[PDB]
């Protein structure tokens, strides 16, 4: 199966620079042409750049151009793009891309995505997160269900990511987008078991910040005194 | 330049009916292509060169157009159709794509589940505050929370953060939190988060008193 | 130039369309630069 996974994504001040990476597999990579495309914090979705197969030919969107440079490895099955001279506007995630299978292909379609690596450009401090467990007080006994949360506070850049039982809960979790307030994101999450399960077996909450090499996990605890 | 206008912007439809949304270009494209996207993961290719599904997507799908004039359709919607759609030509360089459909499903009306939590011991060690209210699984997506500290006495210095329309349920869900220093979240005592919805004529209430246990 | 039985010459911005019939092949352009 084809894989495209990138990487590199980071936090970067304007003007600073970054290079990603998208790791190939399941194709004879050197067969292709490869692109990025980049998706805004508004949702638009924006080609940045192709390189072909055969004698590299590149081609640039104009906002990018003398900037970004996109190169490939055919040797160790990867594509790059070093970015330069960074721009708030250059903040997106970043997929690395090519044309579909045989069938579907020879069009000008986008058939293959990575998963994409966030690119943020800003002044402001790294900065990990604090996770707190949040366990019903008083009341709150029983609508045959309880519900708990993660309360992950203060972080920066984005992303985290967030977990219940290391994911062997995913029934009855709502992950909350994160909010931007004092350059500082915060999200939370919930989840709904039957009170059978808590507090009697054990509910955690999974969160894990690369940027600040954050890996935490908070236990949920009924509450004490 | 080969600009494109995707309308509407936000299709309404209810499980079963028909829905069309359309992609227009500046000047004459030659195939266009069709994304779903449901947040949390990239665009997936949908429709290839006008008119062909891609690997998995159900026949309920379809594209049709030329020249200017683009389409993506859906026989009978589900539930499982909520997201949004994008077309990108390439028919001429550079290629553009279009800024997207989002589809919302219709369903009968539910009223949420509020749940409030009151700061954990651990944030409140650190010199901060923070009460909590989930309302999960309601529809339809309007909604407002209001806070109320000790007196039903409104505060300011919230934060809310809405879910994406759930694929199987197609509910709607919010969380809410109220920020304060840990002095004065110490200095009162009733803490209420107050949802106003369609599905009740009066607020639905959750509540917690902080010299409790 | 149009079609080529060598990938390259088109000098396609996109991946190019591959056409083949026996055991061989032709690539044409759909991707045009304006």
């Amino acid at each position: 199966e084809v894989q495209l996974v990138e990487s590199g994504g980071g936090l970067v001040k304007p003007g600073g620079s970054l290079k990603l990476s998208c790791a190939a597999s399941g194709f004879i990579f050197s067969d292709y042409y490869m692109y990025w495309v980049r998706q805004t914090p508004e949702k638009r979705l924006e080609w940045v750049a192709t390189i072909s197969d055969g004698n590299s030919y590149t081609y640039y969107v104009d906002s990018v151009k003398g900037r970004f440079t996109i190169s490939r490895d055919n040797a160790k099955n990867n594509l790059y793009l070093q970015m330069s001279s960074l721009k708030s506007e250059d903040t997106a995630i970043y997929y690395c891309a090519r044309d579909g299978p045989t069938d579907s292909s020879g069009y000008g379609g986008f058939g293959y995505w990575g998963q994409g690596t966030l690119v943020t450009v800003s002044e402001a401090k790294t900065t990990p997160p604090s996770v707190y467990p949040l366990a019903p007080g008083s009341a709150a006994q029983t609508n045959s269900m309880v519900t708990l949360g993660c309360l992950v506070k203060g972080y920066f850049p984005e992303p985290v990511t967030v977990t219940w039982n290391s994911g062997s809960l995913s029934s009855g979790v709502h992950t909350f987008p994160a909010v931007l307030q004092s350059d500082l994101y915060t999200l939370s999450s919930s989840v709904t078991v039957p009170s059978s399960p808590r507090p009697s077996e054990t509910v955690t909450c999974n969160v894990a910040h690369p940027a600040s090499s954050t890996k935490v996990d908070k236990k949920i605890v009924p509450r004490d005194c | 330049q080969s600009v494109l206008s995707q309308s509407p912007a936000i299709l309404s439809a209810s499980p079963g009916e028909k829905v069309t949304m359309t992609c227009r270009a500046r000047s004459s494209v030659s195939y266009m292509h069709w994304y779903q996207q449901k947040s949390g993961s990239s665009p997936k290719p949908w429709i290839h060169a006008t008119s062909n599904l891609a690997s998995g997507v159900p026949a309920r799908f379809s594209g049709s157009g030329s020249g200017t004039s683009y389409s993506l359709t859906i026989s009978r919607v589900e539930a499982e159709d909520a997201a949004t759609y994008y077309c990108q030509q390439w028919s001429s360089h550079p290629p553009t794509f279009g800024s997207g459909t989002k589809l919302e499903i219709k369903r009968a009306d539910a009223a949420p589940t509020v749940s409030i939590f009151p700061p954990s011991s651990e944030q409140l060690t650190s010199g901060g505050a923070s009460v909590v209210c989930f309302l999960n699984n309601f529809y339809p997506k309007d909604i407002n929370v209001k806070w109320k500290i000790d007196g039903s006495e409104r505060q300011n210095g919230v934060l809310n953060s809405w879910t994406d329309q759930d694929s199987k349920d197609s509910t709607y869900s919010m969380s809410s939190t109220l920020t304060l220093t840990k002095d004065e979240y110490e200095r009162h005592n009733s803490y209420t988060c107050e949802a106003t919805h369609k599905t009740s004529t009066s607020p639905i209430v959750k509540s917690f008193n902080r010299n409790e246990c | 130039i149009f079609i080529s039985n060598d990938k390259e010459s088109i000098k396609c911005p996109c991946e190019p369309e591959r056409i083949s019939e026996s055991t061989c092949n032709f690539y044409v352009c759909n991707c045009v630069e304006k």
